């Protein structure tokens, strides 16, 4: 299913002025604006070209919005600090994640507001998008604030409303790249590591969507506890990249098998080494 | 909490000698945000270096994409150098073309 | 999440600077609304009050005028600069914990400002109490109290009854305006009446105590004489009844 | 687009 | 704001006790996603009383509800088996518009609830004060609401408007209207005369 999310980061720096707020967007695996306060006219800026036709009340309606977050995160940082007793000397982060998933129709499927003190989980909203879970004691001072302030009630108006409208617009809009899947180019490379065993690298490259399964075979046994997996990679043109290893005694190379699960394939792959 | 910087080297295209690619240095799982990443060329910092908008993991750790164009070449040798809090020195890592 | 406001009643004579505070009393508030409210009873936005940022004025609001301050993530103030008698309303300021897109506001209890050219004019009301009549009780086995204060200026008062020192709100109606004593006049005095109305039983036992109290709004402690008559403070002004057996 | 309402923590 | 007004319809309204009243309000905006109802009694602060968001069709609190048309843009407060406590000026507003963010209030509606008045017994009845010899006022009560108390056209006797009271203890609400003047010569009749008191009225003599 398609995504929309928001990437918020708001840091104190004690000695380098108020703090910093940064915000990304993105449309599954498609960053498409940013913004970032640390400018003396700060202003959201688009980083897809799909969103480029979006006219300058688009980009103004943004601005003020990340502009209230800049001011509201300043006060928050202010807040945690005083609830965890911090001294005003050090550095914290707060970090949120927020947006919606569609169905197969244009339909929330599942909403999200996650939020996290110093890369830590510490209220996120539940799937009910009526209640929270708060990590401790600090977390329910906020909780407190936030049901006083029908903050779930708000996001619930948001992600079932405006949030999946603009997602369909982005989806439509950029529908060219954003609706197509990238089918991995795949391919099995092999690497001595000794005389007597040598490493098989299976390769998927090119895909998008960045989610794919990388498995290797000894014969048709998952040899997922002897397989070395490369986190998935951006290769910097909007695509991913992945790699699975596994170190096979010299002789038997034709007895592991990779297999490929992306939603780009008709049907999944089985590859091996060749020759 | 603190999270050490995962660190991978890579080109965007399969690599052929004389031919124009992307050289790339994936740095995640890192927390927290501030970051140094200098791209080398036989040990020198590369000039005109570029990188992706800070964003997050679902575990809140930190990634960035570093990357230049360069002409790989049989002998040239590339690397990523990166410091973060959790480094008591430089991490440098080297570009492997088969990796 | 309650919003409040300082001074709640404010009698000044013309050239004076009134400040009104708003506070967030248990949340904090990144903005502040402050209205303006005439007879004519809708809601006038006047200025939005901005923390960190300077105030953004609604069209047609003299800016020098009414100067707002964020003084605060609690507080702000709106002040009615060189007041003259046009200024006279009710200021009413709301804020709401939720910032950016506006969310759910809470009103503060609003402040009646009253602009005089002349202090000479303020008079306290004379309160008085009238007793059921014995038709009434044998018609209708019911028995009406009525309040009366009289010859207060300006419309600065609030009654209520109290029945064995307790407040009263059931069998109870006010004049919901006071009526000039002279319709026909600025400066016209005013009068207020209400009504209390129990049972023949519980009016003719002579244990049971009703009291009409009249809290007026008048002068404050700095604002100085050149007359003779008495102060006319703040006060409460009462009149009371007992029970009657016959 | 973002949530246009934000709430201090 | 800028792209933003409210319209409420009606302006003043007047309703039975025990009927039922409808406010609908219309906005423009498609940034509107938060609609507020406050109640505002004389001389106080709004009170906000429901509230409704553009993922919910109809919200119900009691004896109150509000229903939202978000295709149409419109939306409506009802108030069932209305009380007398409920006459007061009720403001509907919207959140939507561009430029410097505020709420958006409609005009209002001045709610009347018309007490209903089963047993009416119409008198004027002369009071005496009780502090001293102050001395009398003119009581016209126990009127139905069908009746309407005229101003005097002589200056020096006053008349009030009516106003209903309620003895909740015992199931009982009445109308009462005052009248009084400083002139020796005044009797209860010159205020309360035949074209204000119905033809029923109990007058007896002080």
């Amino acid at each position: 299913s398609h995504s929309m999310r928001y990437f918020y980061t708001a840091m104190s720096r004690p000695g380098r002025g108020e703090p910093r707020f940064i915000a990304v967007g993105y449309v599954d695996d498609t960053q498409f604006v940013r913004f970032d306060s640390d400018a003396a006219s700060p202003r959201t800026e688009p980083r897809a070209p799909w969103i480029e036709q979006e006219g300058p009340e688009y980009w103004d309606r943004n601005t003020q919005i990340f502009k209230t977050n800049t001011q509201t995160y300043r006060e928050s940082l202010r807040n945690l600090r005083g609830y965890y007793n911090q001294s005003e000397a050090g550095s914290h982060i707060i970090q949120r994640m927020y947006g919606c998933d569609l169905g197969p129709d244009g339909r929330l499927l599942r909403g999200h507001d996650q939020s996290a003190y110093d890369g830590k989980d510490y209220i996120a909203l539940n799937e009910d998008l009526s209640s929270w879970t708060a990590a401790d004691t600090a977390a329910q001072i906020t909780q407190r604030k936030w049901e006083a302030a029908r903050v779930a009630e708000q996001l619930r108006a948001y992600l079932e409303g405006l949030c999946v409208e603009w997602l369909r617009r982005y989806l439509e809009n950029g529908k060219e790249t954003l609706q197509r899947a990238d089918p991995p180019k795949t391919h099995v490379t092999h690497h001595p590591v000794s005389d007597h065993e040598a490493t098989l690298r299976c390769w998927a490259l090119g895909f998008y969507p960045a989610e794919i399964t990388l498995t290797w075979q000894r014969d048709g046994e998952d040899q997922t506890q002897d397989t070395e997996l490369v986190e998935t990679r951006p290769a910097g043109d909007r695509t991913f990249q992945k790699w699975a290893a596994v170190v096979v005694p010299s002789g038997e190379e034709q007895r592991y098998t990779c297999h490929v699960q992306h939603e780009g394939l008709p049907k999944p792959l089985t590859l091996r080494w060749e020759p | 909490i603190q999270r050490t910087p995962k660190i991978q080297v890579y080109s965007r295209h399969p690599a052929e000698n004389g031919k124009s690619n992307f050289l790339n240095c994936y740095v995640s799982g890192f927390h927290p945000s501030d970051i140094e990443v200098d791209l080398l060329k036989n040990g020198e910092r590369i000039e005109k270096v570029e990188h992706s908008d800070l964003s997050f993991s679902k575990d809140w750790s930190f990634y960035l994409l570093y990357y230049t164009e360069f002409t790989p070449t049989e002998k040239d040798e590339y690397a990523c150098r990166v410091n973060h809090v959790t480094l008591s020195q430089p991490k440098i890592v080297k570009w492997d073309r088969d990796m | 999440a309650v919003v409040s406001q300082h001074p709640s009643r404010v009698i000044c004579k013309s050239g004076t600077s009134v400040k009104i505070e708003c506070r967030s009393l248990d949340f904090q508030a990144t903005t502040m609304f402050w209205y303006r409210q005439f007879p004519k009873q809708s809601l006038m936005l006047m200025a939005t009050s901005n923390e960190g940022s300077k105030a953004t004025y609604e069209q047609g609001v003299e800016k020098d005028k009414f100067l707002i301050n964020h003084a605060s993530l609690t507080l702000s103030t709106l002040t009615v600069t060189s007041a003259h008698p046009e200024d006279s309303s009710f200021y009413i300021c709301s804020a709401g914990p939720t910032s950016g897109r506006t969310d759910t506001q809470y009103f503060g209890p609003g402040t009646r400002l009253t602009v005089l050219e002349d202090l000479k004019n303020v008079f306290p009301p004379e309160v008085a109490v009238f007793e059921p009549s014995e038709a009434e009780i044998s018609h209708t086995q019911k028995a009406t109290l009525v309040c009366l204060a009289t010859g207060f200026y300006p419309d600065h008062v609030e009654l209520s009854w109290w029945v064995n020192g307790k407040e009263v709100h059931s069998g109870v109606c006010t004049d919901p305006q006071p009526l000039k004593e002279q319709p026909a006049l600025n400066d016209s005095r005013y009068a207020l009446s209400s009504r209390l109305r129990v049972s023949a039983t519980f009016w003719q036992n002579p244990r049971n105590h009703f009291r009409c109290q009249v809290q007026f709004y008048g002068l404050s402690e700095n604002d100085e004489w050149t007359q003779d008559r008495a102060k006319p403070v703040t006060q409460i002004v009462s009149a009371e009844a007992w029970g009657r057996a016959d | 687009l973002p949530f246009d309402k934000a709430t201090i923590m | 704001s800028a792209g933003e007004n409210v319209e409420q319809h009606p302006s003043t309204l007047s309703v039975q006790e025990g009927d039922s009243a409808v406010i609908k309000c219309t906005y423009s905006d498609s940034a509107s996603n938060y609609f507020p109802w406050y109640k505002q009694e004389l001389g106080k602060r709004p009170q906000l009383i429901i509230d409704i968001r553009s993922n919910v069709g109809e919200k119900k609190d009691q004896r109150i509800a509000v229903t939202l048309n978000k295709t149409a843009k419109h939306f409506s407060l009802h108030i069932t088996e209305t009380q007398p406590e409920d006459s007061a000026v009720y403001f509907c507003a919207a959140d939507g518009g561009a430029g410097s963010y505020q709420l958006t209030f409609g005009k209002g509606t001045k709610l009347s609830v018309i007490p209903n008045i089963q047993n009416p017994d119409p008198a004027v009845y002369q009071l005496r004060d009780s502090k001293s010899s102050d001395k009398s006022v003119c009581l016209f009560t126990d009127f139905d609401s069908q009746t309407n108390v005229s101003q005097s056209k002589d200056s020096d006797v006053y008349i009030t408007d009516k106003c209903v009271l309620d003895m909740r203890s015992m199931d009982f609400k009445s109308n009462s209207a005052v009248a009084w003047s400083n002139k020796s010569d005044f009797a209860c009749a010159n205020a309360f005369n035949n074209s204000i008191i119905p033809e029923d009225t109990f007058f007896p003599s002080p």
